[PDB]
């Protein structure tokens, strides 16, 4: 669903 | 004094920080000489140092929860997955393009076009294109002679008709290597025993129509050879490629090493080939000749990519170094000629891909 | 699931009447494992027992008024000392081959070879062989760095070309190391900061020589470390072994826990490190990627050989418990693979030491 | 002169 990486 | 080739060091991943337990096959990637991607786990903390080869100096770190990040050839756009959950980032936008939950965990993946993305899972092999609405699409189930290797490699011929996958394995005190070469017009695949190889196109003389070529090296129990064959039916109208194969020598010292990597230079016709001990030879794509060779790493190597502003190769070793050969055209003829004493070779490389000596 | 290693108690010196308060580093000896020398003062009479390691069930008392006894590795051959006055003994032909009287007080010793006795005095380091007429000889005056430590190790490399003293002494409130690597071709010597180490021969593929590796454990200021480097020129023709650091683990109750002991099987290329409250580390000589970790000892260990058979290590600990811990050669591959995910190493590992997993 | 062990 989610997100694998946190983008600035 | 001179050599073939024409060496050259371009970065020291450790100088930027880099921990060298992350400087190796499973955390380290470079799909391309454009990006080196890095899986650090700095504090409990997982995150991806993206390394811009055209800005070495400025490395930039993102918090991930991947088990594994591919960078695409040519765009800061991101392949990242953790088990059977698959993303797609644009890193600029910040956005995440395409995404898709396989059925089966994917134990090797790598981009094999500016837009398609390969995934091998235990038993079987897909594309997936990025390019609109697509999903991945199961190309062959894996052949039982892999069953059980590590799969460090596929690859594919130009017009991805041709499919190699490669795994390795412990056996008999030694390392095996077994390669899966699919036609994908035949749906027939064939088992074969190597460590390294690639595809390429070539034109014979006397042939209007590219021939498409499959070269690989082996150290088998009959030693080390590297083999060069036209893979598939001759375009009708051309002759076909006659088969080529000659030995690879391994040094009395060089006791385990065997072939890890293999590029090929279609501007200059020769095949790059690394042991997974620093030694690269060079041969002529054609006659399969061996031109030159000799050590230029110390320390192992487990990845590459074709360099492509030389045309040669460009690969990371354990240390941390990022090394890259390609032809020294100003003086590869010569070379051949007087060192080699080989004028034939020397005449037609000169003539073949247009060099001077 | 399974082990990477193999444990195993040879021994309880109790069950054999040894009095616990002997089994301690200054009174209890185990110079190899062929024999433990525990040195008793049963009554106003002081005597050692001589542990034949084949022949357990059947220790010999004999008289003695030396403050130390040091069996030989190999034979019935032992070193006793009473202040500068030292004697050796052919324990089966009861007779005295040597004898010496140092001119200072001997404050550690340890047969370094099969024929040679290492003297530690406040402020040189000696070595004796035993080998036709001959006396001590000076091989270099001790650094300051380690005045004032309890002198707990001597250590060389295979051509005795590397010496290591090792002391260690309270500071700011933790176990601090002081180590004196003596170079006896350069006639130098460093400071360095280390509680346990070891040397080894090494043949990095693509080397036609061995490399000589000092590789040293130590519980610092930044925490737990291992280093292994390559001590000296390296033969004409090697390539430079790499220098590799990793951290050694050390859990929130062992506080004040530090390293050791260590031995390196140069049949698996492993090394062993134990600390001094039970805990035992695992480490790939080439690469000192840590392979395992756990306790196998939950009294402190105070004195370890190589364990000739299995190519391990064997210690003795407060309890008067001989224990041995090895590499479990029908499954180190299979964990490294399976358990630690590291097919590499695994593969490496493998094809390196011909083991099968 | 005289001997740290005493054999039998």
């Amino acid at each position: 669903d989610t997100n694998l990486i946190e983008f600035e | 004094q001179i050599l073939p080739i024409r060496f050259q060091e371009h970065l020291q991943l450790q100088n930027l920080g880099i921990n060298p337990a992350n400087i190796g096959f499973s955390t380290l990637t470079m799909e391309s000489d454009k990006f080196i991607c890095i899986r650090e786990k700095v504090g409990e903390q997982a995150q991806v140092v993206i390394i811009d080869m055209n800005d070495p100096s400025n490395p930039i770190r993102r918090p991930i929860s991947a088990d594994s990040a591919i960078m695409n050839p040519a765009s800061k756009v991101i392949a990242l997955k953790a088990g059977k959950t698959l993303q797609i980032f644009n890193i600029e936008m910040k956005s995440k393009m395409k995404a898709h939950t396989m059925t089966d965990d994917v134990t090797f993946w790598k981009w094999i076009s500016l837009n398609t993305v390969a995934l091998v899972t235990d038993n079987a092999v897909y594309h997936w294109s990025m390019e609109g609405e697509s999903q991945p699409v199961k190309m062959f189930d894996r052949h039982s002679s892999l069953a059980g290797c590590q799969i460090i490699n596929y690859r594919t011929d130009a017009k991805q008709k041709w499919l190699l996958l490669t795994g390795i394995s412990a056996q008999q005190n030694r390392v095996v290597g077994a390669m899966q070469l699919y036609s994908v017009d035949r749906k027939v695949s064939q088992p074969i025993e190597g460590h390294a190889a690639s595809f390429a196109q070539f034109k014979m003389e006397g042939n209007a129509e590219e021939s498409t070529l499959f070269c690989f090296a082996v150290r088998g129990q009959a030693g080390g050879k590297l083999h060069i064959i036209e893979v598939g039916t001759p375009p009708t109208g051309n002759q076909p490629f006659p088969k080529k194969a000659v030995d690879v020598f391994f040094p009395p010292e060089a006791q385990n090493d065997f072939p890890v990597a293999m590029q090929i230079s279609e501007k200059h016709d020769v095949v790059f080939l690394i042991t997974k001990y620093g030694y690269i030879h060079l041969y002529d794509l054609e006659t399969g000749t061996c031109i030159y060779m000799n050590r230029i790493s110390g320390e192992t190597i487990f990845v590459t990519a074709p360099h492509e502003a030389t045309a040669g190769i460009i690969g990371v070793n354990r240390k941390g170094q990022v090394l890259s050969v390609c032809v020294e055209e100003e003086n590869i003829i010569p070379y051949i000629t007087n060192v080699l004493q080989n004028p034939d070779l020397a005449l037609r490389m000169a003539v073949r891909n247009n060099l001077a000596g």
